[PDB]
RNA sequence: UUUGGUUGAUUCCGUCAACGGACGAGAUCCAAGCUGCCCAGUAGGUGCCGGGAUUGUCCACACAGGACAGCAGUCCUCGUCAUCCUUCUUUUUUCAGGCCCCUUCUCUGCGGGAUUCCUUGCUUUUCGCGCAAGGUGAGAUUUUGGGCAACAGCAGGUCUGUGAUGCUCCUCAAUGUUCUGGGCGACACGCGCACUACAAUGUCAGUGAGAACAAGAGCGACGCUCCCGCUUGAUCAAAAGAGCGGGGAAACCACGGAAUCACGUAGACCCACUUGGGACCGAGUAUUGCAAUUAUUGGUCGCGCAACGAGGAAUGUCUCGUAGGCGCAGCUCAUCAAACUGUGCCGAUUACGUCCCU
């Protein structure tokens, strides 16, 4: 209930993403590319962001706050089971995949799977689907 | 002592009466507590004139699919619309559903035998003035920022006046002007 | 001091209730064991009240009534509750009291709501092969 | 009285919903009841029966009626 | 405006589907009229005729 | 409770005269008794179809089976327990002893 | 509808031969006296016999009837 | 028909608005608050439990999801 | 065995070159709704005694706090004897229960109950057979739903049910039989039937009360093998794993805490392909199985920028505890239900007609 200052922002870039300022903040997390509802609240609860403010005004140092939380999980107490990118296959590592490095990876995955010619490269390569579904009448483009 | 049932607890039956004396013996006004009774009205075929005239609103709101059954929940829309109606009016609710009820639907229809006029009966009269006011607010509330309850407080306060801007009323000059011109 | 007491049951749909009637220092309602004026839902509780205003509470002075409801979903135990209590009243009156008081209350019971001492018999109908429920049939497609 | 783990994961059960399949009842996971339990035990509102299950003790008989009169008070300030 | 008359007997259903049924109706100086209605009726109901000047077919 | 008779059978009729005739044992030595009680009647479905291919309209058939069954309750002596169900059974009809 | 078929109609008109004194014009002392000298088995049957009886019992009243001949 | 465009945030203008003009109305609404001043529904809502707390206008009927308000004269 | 009235009815009345008979319809059978005997240590109840908990001269009355029973302190002196709630497992004189009595509610094998029975009005001149509205009633018209169902047929289906079967084909590198591996599902497209949606009469997150039908264990590995509960795992996710027990099923699960539903929750969102919708796809895990790749299944975090904003011509089903909506069990089943067979819960609008289309 308190007055919109000058401050506020309508568009709010974070990540490399256009992040909406009318969003509550968890709801406009959401829009940055590996990060969803659930991991949204777990972000705000580490970084000290009351989850029951919009997007705008939100100050320059709870934004850098909100980005180490992002980088590096695994330091501010969030588990192994609750990232993407648990097990690297070629590096072994656990992470957390964020802002077009999600299809930097996935376009890597692919191509792992084409070079070696694997079923599901070779189908991936066809253009078809891949988790033993029936196509006689499903895609239909 | 036993006292006079009140609607909700808060709105009496004492002094109702109906002008259309075509429509009096199809509009009941025997004093409820709630609008909610569990009878078999189907049985026979004059026995719906019987229901009291709030339930009649009340079954009209449970209509399209995701609505079918939920009795409570149209209770509790006709509960909050009463409210509104009252501090639009500054009268009796159950009197102004009344006069909407009573002056909603067409008194000459056209029907294919070509099309000739005829007249409407007065059951039929009530039933279709009833439909038209629920339908009107139904569909003015969807993808709508006003709720429901507040539609349908418009749509009877507009129907008891004789204003243009009802569902029911538009509908209503619309056929009956169809059924002059026809013959 | 002797102890006053009759016993009756309502139902409606698959629910069976079952209500004790017995003289009592102080008036008290309880459903389940919750008392009336806590049933949540505001609609289901006038139903049940209907049974103490129809008649007066004059005559439900110094009487206890506990109330045990068992099968069906809530409105249908809402229904066999508000019979149950009618019908305790009324049995309540036939024994300790005279005919005149009992068919002076049982007259103004009869003339509001008629399923308030008589049960509905309605059931649910049976489903048949070959159809969806008891009277859908399945679609034709030709 | 006397009611357990398994018990109580029927009351505080919902509907999930499963995307383009029919809808499902899933009961209340066990472990974070089993949680709870350990938290009134603590506090010394609970113990166990002897056959099975849990009960209350005196004292959390005593702090749930001292709470509704409480209520019936109107000392909600 | 509009006039009320009472039905007095009901002739019968009309029209191939029937829906329509046929009635005698008194008005409101000893005037007698057979008209077409539309919808359940019976002996006793009051109608609105906005005109009167008008015979149903037999 | 001493003895515990429950008697089980397909047939109503059969199931009530062995339980009519074995309080009639009873009675006649003057051995107090619980009286019969009648256990819930269970009834065994099974729905086919009728065709033995698969062609026409779908219809199906619905069969039956009712199983009856009553308790006696008796408080007697061990030897005088024999003496009282030594007499024979009608066909069809399943009879146990049980010492709770 | 409710036709008494030829079954029905037939043995009414025989009780009525037969015990005409002791049957009056009372649907329920007449049942009665109907499943005492009747064999068949349906008791909608006796119910729909007695009734019928009944039935010729007041037209016999106010005159003769062409079937009964007592 | 474009897009509503309504504010999430109180500013100057229809926080003055708020104070002064609304206290008038014969039916409040939070639907029909939001119409008159282009705002939220749910900044609304918030809005007018803050008058009714003032003692500007007194609630008729309450439930979880519906509130009508009006003017306390 | 026609015609005239009547009936869902070749159902009845009357008439009659026909008279006597058989089937089918009706009756019989199963289930539901109201009731009589009988009945319980597997169904339930009052009454005392014991144990445990709250307990108020007045005032105080949620932060913004209302409407709706009881009242010996009111009313116009009469009327009150006594404040409420629980006692599951368990078996013990306390590890909290013990006693004496009853059959309203539950269980069910034979029975009762309904008959156009009563009234009024219609009904081929009368009559007769009947009809409509009301009454009596738990129930008022085939009581409500099923099951059964004649005589004539169809080149309808099945030789993929059988140690049902005629001719005919193969028959030791076999069209017999078994083992290993594939396929039955493969995808530019056309069609039938379902499930999920297009949001505010909503989505998400909490709190409250609350059903019926049912099911369950002896080859290959010393009993076991099926279905469950309580603990523990736990000084830290789900999913697991492990101890201790119960049930042959009115004795366990179980006082069977289903989902629509409700909430004055002073909850979050606010008309946008948006917290609507969840297709498609990536990465880690546990379980079933001799074997999971062409993802068996469950669970976790990501993707949501996939259509979809109510659907042209055409078209399906349906008249009362029904339509629609909501879940649950059985079945198939080592593991899998968007299917079918049943069951309960919430619960309407319209008609009580006609021969216009079929
Ligand atoms: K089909
Ligand atoms: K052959
Ligand atoms: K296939
Ligand atoms: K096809
Ligand atoms: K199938
Ligand atoms: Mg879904
Ligand atoms: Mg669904
Ligand atoms: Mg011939
Ligand atoms: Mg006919
Ligand atoms: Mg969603
Ligand atoms: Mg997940
Ligand atoms: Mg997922
Ligand atoms: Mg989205
Ligand atoms: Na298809
Ligand atoms: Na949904």
């Amino acid at each position: 209930l308190t007055l919109q200052s000058e401050s506020f922002q309508h568009i709010v870039r974070l990540l490399n993403t256009n992040v909406e300022g009318k969003r509550k903040v968890p709801f406009a997390l959401r829009m940055v590319k590996g990060i969803g509802i659930r991991f949204a609240y777990m972000v705000c609860k580490k970084a000290g962001v009351d989850v029951e403010r919009r997007a705008g005004t939100l100050s320059p140092e709870e934004l850098e706050k909100i980005s180490e939380v992002i980088a590096d999980p695994a330091k501010f107490k969030i588990p192994e089971w609750f990232l993407n990118r648990q097990r690297d296959p070629k590096t072994g590592k656990t992470e957390h995949l964020t802002s077009s490095m999600v299809d930097t990876r996935l376009r890597e995955d692919l191509e792992r799977l084409r070079k070696i010619r694997a079923h599901r490269g070779v189908r991936h390569a066809y253009g078809l689907r891949v988790r033993g579904q029936h196509t006689c009448t499903s895609g239909r483009r | 002592s036993a006292k006079a049932p009140k609607l909700f607890n808060k709105w009496s039956y004492e002094n109702l009466q109906t002008t259309e004396i075509a429509l009096n013996d199809y509009i009941t006004r025997t004093p409820t507590y709630v609008p909610h009774s569990a009878g078999r009205w189907q049985k026979k075929r004059f026995r719906k004139a019987r229901i009291p005239i709030v339930e009649r609103l009340t079954n009209g709101l449970m209509f399209k699919g995701r609505g079918n059954g939920k009795k409570l929940q149209a209770v509790r829309l006709v509960r909050h619309t009463l409210e509104i109606i009252h501090l639009l009016t500054d009268q009796n609710p159950i009197q102004v559903v009344i006069d909407a009820v009573s002056k909603g639907a067409p008194r000459e229809d056209s029907t294919r035998v070509r099309r000739q006029a005829v007249d409407v009966s007065p059951m039929r009269r009530v039933n279709e003035a009833i439909y038209l006011m629920c339908k009107g607010a139904r569909e003015a509330a969807f993808r709508n920022l006003k709720t429901l309850p507040e539609c349908l407080a418009d749509e009877i306060v507009n129907a008891s006046k004789g204003s243009s801007n009802s569902y029911a009323i538009k509908k209503k000059d619309e056929v009956e002007r169809v059924a002059k011109a026809n013959r | 001091h002797t102890l006053k007491q009759v016993q009756t049951f309502g139902k409606k749909k698959t629910a069976i209730a079952v209500a004790t009637v017995t003289k009592a220092p102080q008036c008290n309602i309880r459903i389940n064991g919750v008392p009336i004026s806590q049933i949540l839902p505001e609609t289901l509780r006038a139903k049940i009240m209907e049974a103490v205003k129809v008649v007066g509470a004059r005559y439900f002075s110094r009487l206890r009534v506990d109330v045990r409801v068992r099968g069906s979903g809530q409105v249908a135990q809402a229904y066999a509750v508000r019979q149950a209590i009618a019908k305790g009243i009324i049995a309540y009156y036939q024994k300790y009291h005279n005919e005149i008081e009992k068919a002076a209350l049982k007259d103004k019971y009869l003339e509001y709501d008629k399923f308030l001492l008589i049960a509905d018999p309605r059931r649910c109908e049976p489903k048949k092969w070959g159809r969806h429920s008891a009277r859908t049939r399945f679609t034709k497609s030709y | 009285p006397g009611v357990g783990y398994g018990g109580l994961s029927k009351r505080f059960s919902s509907k999930k919903n499963r995307g383009s399949r029919p809808e499902i009842t899933t009961r209340a996971s066990k472990g974070l009841l089993h949680w709870c339990c350990k938290s009134l035990t603590k506090l010394e509102l609970l113990e166990k029966c002897k056959g099975a299950g849990h009960r209350v003790t005196k004292l959390g008989r005593k702090v749930a009626d001292t709470i509704a009169f409480k209520i019936a008070l109107r000392k909600m300030g | 405006q509009a006039q009320v008359g009472v039905i007095i007997k009901v002739l019968g259903r009309t029209g191939s589907r029937g829906n329509v049924t046929q009635v005698r109706v008194r008005l409101m100086a000893n005037r007698t009229i057979v008209r077409n209605v539309k919808g359940p009726c019976k002996e006793g109901d009051m109608l609105s005729l906005m005109e009167t000047e008008r015979e149903a077919r037999r | 409770q001493r003895v515990l008779v429950k008697m089980t059978s397909r047939n109503a009729k059969a199931v009530e005269r062995v339980v009519a005739e074995l309080l009639e044992h009873a009675r006649t030595e003057k051995v107090e008794v619980r009286g019969p009680v009648r256990l819930p009647t269970r009834r065994l479905r099974i729905t086919t179809r009728k065709t033995p291919c698969g062609n026409g309209t779908n219809t199906w058939d619905t069969f039956e089976m009712k199983i009856y069954k009553r308790l006696v309750d008796l408080r007697a002596s061990t030897e005088l327990v024999k003496k009282i169900t030594s007499f024979q059974i009608e066909a069809g009809v399943d009879v146990s002893i049980t010492i709770p | 509808g409710k036709i008494r078929t030829k079954t029905v109609k037939r043995a009414s008109k025989q009780i009525v031969e037969k015990y005409f004194s002791k049957l009056n014009k009372d649907f329920y002392q007449n049942k009665r006296i109907v499943m005492d000298v009747t064999i068949a088995r349906s008791k909608k049957l006796k119910n729909k016999i007695a009734g019928y009886a009944t039935h010729i019992m007041k037209r016999l009243a106010r005159g003769p009837v062409r079937g009964i001949s007592l | 028909r474009e897009a509503l465009q309504n504010a999430v945030m109180f500013d100057k203008e229809t926080m003055d608005k708020l104070m002064k003009e609304v206290p008038k109305y014969k039916v409040i609404t939070p639907s029909i608050i939001s119409d008159r001043l282009k705002i939220s529904v749910a900044l609304a809502g918030k809005g007018l439990q803050h008058l009714c707390r003032q003692g500007l206008i007194r609630l008729v009927s309450c439930s979880s999801k519906f509130r009508v308000y009006t003017r306390a004269a």
